[PDB]
RNA sequence: AGGAGGUAAAAAUGCCAA
RNA sequence: GCUUGAGUCUCGUAGAGGGGGGUAGAAUUCCAGGUGUAGCGGUGAAAUGCGUAGAGAUCUGGAGGAAUACCGGUGGCGAAGGCGGCCCCCUGGACGAAGACUGACGCUCAGGUGCGAAAGCGUGGGGAGCAAACAGGAUUAGAUACCCUGGUAGUCCACGCCGUAAACGAUGUCGACUUGGAGGUUGUGCCCUUGAGGCGUGGCUUCCGGAGCUAACGCGUUAAGUCGACCGCCUGGGGAGUA
């Protein structure tokens, strides 16, 4: 299909409750037979300008592949989800595992 | 007449005038001075040395308060810029840093067509 | 912007101003924006800076100094 | 959509009117329509009290669903249906269990469109929700002032309010008029704005057009007689009595708001 | 003279911030290419990672914030 | 687009191998397919005139192929057009 | 060799032909 | 018939090409307040204006619109007009390498049809900033101007219309041929990648300059050189691109 290489920030209260939402994502997209790569967890890192007057947030890097289908469905549950902000979706530029 | 030791110095040295603000840590602005105030106007009112010694009726009037560290923020080009921070240097504050707040946009908000 | 020289500086070391921008870049902004002067403005420029280098390798005249 | 009509007559000229192929073209649903007694603007006393009013063409009111209380089903548009009584225009809906009912048309509704209420739906045109599961800067309209009273903001042709601010207990909501306004939380507001947005731009065309909306001609107070209205007299077109209503009260610009209990929710008054 | 990954092939990365800070300033801004001496394709390509950075605030817009 | 996919099957359908790609017959077959594709994209928008040039382009590098091959092949000429439902 | 900042209050007209 | 002109297909590269939908920061203005105190603003100077009803300066918070600093460059792209935060979706066009195919399918173009900056016009929204008109202050012999303070249309968006510009490399389009040099940009091959390479081979672009040409200035392999094919137009200045 095509690859798309996708942060997501989320609340660092909900860094508590965060791992249950990744496994929704990745079987929304396995469950559409689309495969996933990386599952990079960047962690509670410090921001360098506090979105939202908040500091410090939780990052997650997906790296996966899908069809363009699952995307748009994937951007909604990132548009309303008050634990997660500034999401991110890039293109294809084909992908494999690397980069902490 | 509430004492405080760290307070912060606004230096906005605009280009007909320069209007100098002491504040405390936390922006509340314990006393101010100006080049308009301080008997020059106009052409004077827009010289470095009218800026030197628009911190000087400054460095009095936080007497009240005693600063002995202070930080410096300038904004805006002016002739005060490299002046009135002279104006500390001797006045006897010790100046923990420099920095500058001069709003630079990034493309907005169409600037006026001035002077032909 | 930001300088410290931290301990004994005594003294200015502004060099910080110019280092980057902020004299020069909002007496560039200040004003009329022509949108078309910046085309034209830098033509010139862009043609000085090529006489810059017509005359740089091109040191070699005499007038017997 | 809208049309324009060719001046074969006067009174066809300046016509415009808007024309929908996806109206229902037959009988309205039977089992939801009352009639609906035309008054004339009288009351119980048999007085005219707003004027301008009367006459006409028959109507049938249809009873909209406002309240919107069917919980977790879920339901079928049936198709939009011409509505006399409202601006906007209405959709037969088809619950799940098999009632039917008439809720006011989002304007991104085809017919087919399945839409739910309650707490557990999703964002999508046609949903009702209590505005604090509804995202703050959404637009939404049918939104109640009373928690579970109606729906009485935003229910006109092509009309919408978007939530400004969630503040904790009380949400604050930005009508049309330009008026930000406290509701509270726990109020219903159907997602999405009404549909018929192109009510804006018919023009009638001819004076009996208006007769058959049920107006009737407002005369101008300038030519009645002294004793008939403030204005009205002279000798050839006089005036110079500051324009008032007919009972004297100034009007072009004297407010009327005197309420006093609902200055608690009045955050900026309109402009 | 002094360039870049041309022979030391990249596909410029907005994550690793680590080769980034060398081609920003101290305050913030992308530096150019005439004083850094990188090509033009992996100075485009390298401009498109900061603001992708920035938006991650993986690196500051100035300092304003 | 016009997939690789989707033109492999098109060069199939009308040429007289997989290799004979260059064939007047499969040159108008792609350019149907592509401004039949493209009717789609050119609905909602209505208002791009750049890619819209690349479309009167397909148009009329169809027919001057359409015209040549009138002038020379009669026989296949109304073969196409039947087996494309297009010339009016 | 490279580079930065600063630098004018208004001020009109003079015949026709040689 | 044929392949060298045109065209297709395969693998890829580069890009402010277009349309649509999101999204982010800086900044201005505004709104509510905290601290705080007499000016601020502007200018050649001043005044109009603003401010003790508490401004301006400063801090926190909120709303709103518009534009995208740095990168950024006689850099890239598009037929031209034109196009600049970032992301997605739909989508045009160019280019490169080695092969394959069709077989002159080509060039140009009156009328015709399409696109076409800015300003205008229509309807419905939007309105921070900026600013025709307009008002006030100065200036001046006068100043219905520059300058100052304001400030509506307008600029913004969606959809129609207008169809003009110093719409300009003031240079129609296509093809072939004829010394060089220094760069920019984007491919690609080979060689020792052995290090900012070495030698080529393509596309596009900038500057200089020879023969030649030109009234001269200057153009100068991207011609204004040497020719070929079509098209547009000119015939003293005004009157007039007007009736």
């Amino acid at each position: 299909m095509r690859h798309y290489e996708i942060v997501f920030m989320v609340h660092p209260d909900q860094s508590e409750q965060v791992p249950g939402m990744i496994e929704r994502y990745t079987a929304a997209i396995t469950g559409a037979e689309g495969k996933i790569h990386r599952l990079e967890d960047w962690g509670r890192r410090q921001l360098a300008y506090p979105i939202n007057k908040l500091h410090k947030a939780h990052y997650v890097l997906m790296n996966v592949e899908a069809p363009q289908e699952v995307i748009d469905e994937l951007e909604t549950t990132f548009r309303f989800n008050d634990a997660v902000i500034r999401s991110m979706v890039m293109r294809t530029k084909h992908a494999v595992t690397e980069a902490s | 007449r509430k004492q405080v030791s760290d307070g912060v110095a606004h230096i906005h040295a605009s280009f007909n005038n320069t209007i100098v603000t002491i504040t405390d840590r936390q922006g509340n602005a314990l006393g101010w001075a100006t080049a308009g105030g301080s008997g020059f106007r106009g052409s004077r009112k827009s010289t470095p040395f009218a800026a030197q010694v628009a911190a000087e009726r400054c460095a009095d009037a936080v007497k009240e308060y005693g600063i002995k560290n202070l930080e410096v923020m300038v904004k805006g080009p002016g002739p005060g810029r490299e002046s009135t921070i002279r104006a500390l240097n001797a006045a006897g504050f010790r100046i923990t840093n420099i920095t500058d707040v001069t709003p630079i946009p990034h493309n907005g908000c169409r600037p006026p067509k001035k002077r032909r | 912007i930001k300088v410290r020289e931290n301990e004994p500086f005594d003294v200015a070391l502004r060099r910080f101003k110019r280092s980057c921008e902020k004299a020069g870049v909002l007496a560039e902004v200040r004003r009329r924006e022509f949108y078309e002067k910046p085309t034209t403005e830098r033509k010139r420029a862009k043609a000085s800076a090529v006489k810059r280098h017509a005359k740089k390798l091109a040191r070699e005249n005499a007038r017997r100094t | 959509a809208v049309v324009k009509c060719k001046p074969t007559s006067p009174g066809r000229r300046h016509v415009v009117k808007v024309v929908n192929p996806e109206l229902h073209k037959g009988k309205p649903f039977a089992p939801l329509l009352e009639k609906n007694s035309k008054s004339g603007g009288r009351n119980n006393n048999g007085r005219i009290t707003t004027r301008h009013i009367g006459g006409g063409h028959k109507q049938a009111y249809r009873i909209v669903d406002f309240k919107r209380n069917k919980d977790g089903i879920p339901a079928v548009v049936e198709r939009l249906e011409y509505d006399p009584n409202r601006s906007a225009n209405i959709a037969l809906v088809l619950y799940k269990d098999g009632e039917r009912r008439y809720i006011l048309a989002p304007k991104g509704l085809k017919a087919g469109d399945q839409i739910q209420s309650g707490v557990d739906a999703a964002i999508k045109p046609g949903n009702t929700l209590p505005m604090r599961n509804i995202p703050v800067g959404s637009t939404v309209h049918n939104v109640e002032m009373k928690p579970g009273k109606g729906g009485q903001l935003a229910r006109s042709a092509g009309t919408y309010v978007q939530i400004v601010a969630r503040d904790g207990a009380y949400v604050t909501l930005r009508l049309r008029s330009g008026e930000m306004r406290k509701v509270e939380a726990d109020c219903r507001a159907t997602l999405g704005e009404v549909g018929n947005a192109e009510h804006m731009l018919r023009v009638l065309g001819k004076a009996g057009a208006a007769r058959w909306r049920g107006v009737r001609p407002t005369v101008r107070g300038t030519a009645m007689n002294p004793v008939d209205h403030p204005h009205g007299g002279g000798e050839g077109r006089n005036f110079g009595k500051h324009p008032v209503t007919p009972w004297g009260v100034q009007t072009k610009g004297k407010k009327t708001r005197s309420n006093k209990r609902t200055d608690k929710f009045i955050v900026r008054r309109r402009s | 003279f002094c360039r870049f990954t041309a022979e030391g092939v990249q596909e410029i990365d907005y994550k690793d911030i680590a080769t980034l800070k060398n081609y920003i300033t101290e305050s913030g801004k992308i530096v150019p290419s005439r004083i850094t001496g990188t090509r033009a394709k992996y100075q485009r390509q390298l401009a498109r990672a900061i603001k992708r950075a920035r938006y991650l605030s993986l690196l500051p817009y100035t300092d304003r914030h | 687009s016009l997939s690789t996919e989707a033109t492999a099957k098109i060069v199939s359908e009308f040429g007289r191998d997989a290799n004979d790609t260059g064939s007047t017959e499969v040159q108008v077959a792609l350019l149907t397919a592509q401004i039949n594709h493209l009717q789609g994209h050119f609905a909602e928008h209505k208002k791009d005139h750049h890619s819209r040039r690349g479309l009167l382009r397909m148009v009329s590098q169809r027919r001057k192929l359409l015209d040549y091959l009138k002038r020379k092949d009669v026989a296949r000429y109304t073969q196409l057009i039947e087996r494309l439902g297009l010339r009016r």
